[PDB]
């Protein structure tokens, strides 16, 4: 039977730094790098001396 | 001057693992960033270091000079 199954079974240079520019700004200067969200609002909305900066 | 220096590296790289063969499985999973991935997924890949590690090749002796180039932009910049 085995014997059966074994029958069966056999039957260059500028473009490598304009490239390196464009990665750089892909991947690495817009990744989440800054906060000033809070204190942009919080000297805006002093009326340090009529309207507020922001509220014009 | 960093790809003038990243550049030759990743070439003398390339033919000391080319001097260095040792025929197995994986080798060719590895040298198919030459021939295949195309400049662009090239450098996209091989310039990736802000988490603890990545598969960055031998040349960790450029991430701190790049390392030290973005400190200083960013201290040129408005950012503390």
């Amino acid at each position: 039977x085995x014997x059966x199954x074994x029958x069966x079974x056999x039957x260059p240079r500028h473009r490598a730094v304009n490239l390196f520019l464009q990665g750089y700004e892909k991947s690495w200067i817009e990744t989440e790098e800054h906060y000033f969200e809070d204190k942009l609002i919080e000297d805006l909305a002093k009326p340090g001396a009529r309207v507020d900066p922001l509220h014009q | 001057d960093f790809v003038a220096k990243l550049q030759d590296n990743q070439r003398f790289r390339y033919n000391e693992v080319m001097q260095a063969l040792n025929m197995s499985a994986a080798l060719t999973a590895r040298k198919t960033r030459e021939f295949r991935s195309p400049p662009q997924e090239q450098i996209n890949m091989l310039l990736n270091f802000k988490d603890d590690k990545s598969e960055c090749p031998c040349p960790e002796e450029i991430r701190d000079q790049l390392l030290d180039f973005h400190e200083d932009l960013m201290t040129h910049c408005g950012i503390e």
